[PDB]
């Protein structure tokens, strides 16, 4: 539901 | 017994609660709705052919932005005492949040109604926005009109959208915002009265962490998410009370505090309930608050269920709609978005 | 019925579980402890006059760092077959994690004991470290000796501490680490086998998100935090099983993978259970894992309670202590850090 | 504490 700073698309 | 708004056109007084500097207040306290000889009728579920899809305010199409800006211009152009007008819609918040009404219909004429700082927070504002949105759409003859929402739970949505910026030639503008913070642009969902002075990327990460705080860490059950129980005969819960729900006391409060102009006597507009609706962004922020309720139910975790207590289910408010009719609405009837014929564009 | 370590000096076999390339293994698989003629005795609670205060590896005093380095040096100089020796201490992890012992004392002499991937994870390593710490203190006559801990939940603590770096002349050094990652310094608590190539400050945020994930979002009750129920008669739970607890499967696994040297046949040292103990940082990483149990309780959230199931409480392991005595220890007796006379220096 | 978040200085 939410992006995190670990995600490649952040 | 449930909290029940009175005939708001018959029983109402100037707002006098929750405003520290009333002699210097820059907005009016005469927040009572107009009288038009209408009888209050019960809400009937909408028969819209399509579902209104509220759009992230940083991702709007040209038509979406142009329609929204034109509708607000139309709303501003209405005479003040028209109940659809910019001023009248702002006054709704003032009336219900700063002591316009009493619990007379419940046998407590000496106790005010307050819709903040309790379990009434989410449903009251869902209804407020429901009629606001349908009113805007009627003004520009767009039957599937939908509000933008400030998607501050997504990084590119965290800066206040450029559609609200510039100067007073823009209907979406408000001069009474924190000038320093508008220059910074990225809202601080953890704002506590002192600027953080951290890199933008860290503020982005902070905002994401704050959303998890409000929705997961602190929103562990209906009492902690929606807020404390508040029924007929109860006195108003104070701002800042720890029984207030996670979103209301958290990210919600932070955005109001952050946008409010500290050079104004009560940090108008967004910095006090009574003036918040004179900032167009008030409603667009609140549209994402409304969305948090949806997301919170979707998490599919222990305790993430809606309220079943009859004293919440049967609580009611009164609003003018786009026909200038008076409509009584109940908490129970706003829990399902499909039946209200709107939702939010999601990734 | 509870898992019960046997007399580890009488019933033990070479490690052959969970090691992918045995013939190329750069550490021994003959991990059985020595036989000194000792009788297994029940644990007695310690009488330390002072609580040992574990210190963040990046903020040690000169004496703290000097004592730790000197004690590891002393441990490395002990005869191999001393159960307190550097290699003996590393073998413990191998025996308990890679198939050294059976459940003979529980009526299942042909099923192995595995302390990983279940609710035994936290208390087994708490005891392992408890004895390891007391042994190190004893070797240098520091009765209030405390381990450092790798505070990778704090941005400044996320880089691997320079006390571990340099070359072989440093007792705290291990050549069998991922050289590329040591150069990067900042551990990735979300590591999945592929470098992220993101800014350091983004990696810091990601780490903080991972700690929030493990302690709050995913570790919502004892089952999801501590891991699955593992009792007499059960076969070893596989790495990656959905029942493994949040920390063990998350930040814990990530650090081991990240530090382990991928040019080695089993990613020795930290990249496999059987070899992890040969890296001094193994214990210092695990000291912060141990601290996660403390923090998880201190959050004071729904579901953040210790296990009361007798089959967990009465599970037991056997270790050599600083006096070379054999001690049987039970899960139930390590839940209270005050009674074990240690804790962690907090901000 | 209990643990650090990006909101902390
Ligand atoms: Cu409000
Ligand atoms: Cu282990």
């Amino acid at each position: 539901v939410f992006t995190t700073p670990c995600d490649p698309e952040y | 017994a449930p909290i029940t708004a009175p005939d708001i056109t018959s029983i109402c007084k100037d707002a006098s609660s929750g405003i520290g500097n009333q002699e210097g207040a820059i907005r009016t306290r005469k927040c009572c709705p107009p009288s038009l000889g209408k009888k209050i009728k019960d809400f009937q579920f909408p028969n819209d052919k399509k579902v209104r899809m509220r759009w992230p305010a940083h991702k709007g199409t040209k038509k979406q932005v142009d329609d929204y800006r034109r509708a607000i211009a139309a709303m501003r152009a209405l005479p003040d005492d028209d109940p659809r007008s910019f001023v009248s819609q702002a006054k709704i918040h003032c009336a219900y949040c700063n002591g316009g009404y009493t619990q007379v219909d419940s046998g407590f004429p000496d106790i005010d109604i307050q819709i903040h700082n309790s379990w009434l927070f989410f449903p009251f504002h869902r209804w407020y926005l429901y009629f606001y949105e349908r009113i805007l759409g009627s003004l520009i003859d767009e039957p599937n009109f939908a509000l933008p929402y400030w998607k501050w739970d997504e990084p590119k949505g965290m800066p206040i959208s450029n559609i609200f910026l510039g100067d007073a030639s823009n209907p979406l503008y408000d001069q009474y915002r924190d000038a320093n913070h508008i220059e910074d642009r990225i809202v601080d969902l953890d704002y506590d009265g002192k600027d953080k002075d951290i890199p933008d990327q860290q503020q982005v990460a902070c905002n994401l962490s704050t959303v998890y705080r409000d929705l997961v860490r602190n929103g562990v059950d209906p009492t902690s998410f929606f807020g404390g129980k508040y029924v007929a005969g109860d006195s108003p819960v104070a701002n800042g009370d720890p029984s207030v729900g996670s979103v209301e006391a958290g990210s919600h409060t932070a955005v109001h505090r952050w946008v409010g102009d500290p050079t104004q006597p009560n940090n108008e507009d967004m910095g006090n309930f009574y003036s918040a609706g004179y900032d167009p962004v008030f409603y667009i922020h609140h549209a994402n608050v409304d969305r948090m309720w949806k997301l919170w139910k979707e998490l599919r975790l222990p305790g993430h269920v809606d309220i079943t207590d009859p004293d919440w289910l049967n609580a009611s408010y009164v609003f003018y709609d786009e026909n200038k009719d008076l409509v009584r609405v109940y908490n129970k009837d706003c829990v399902n978005l499909d039946k209200l014929k709107y939702n939010f564009i999601e990734n």
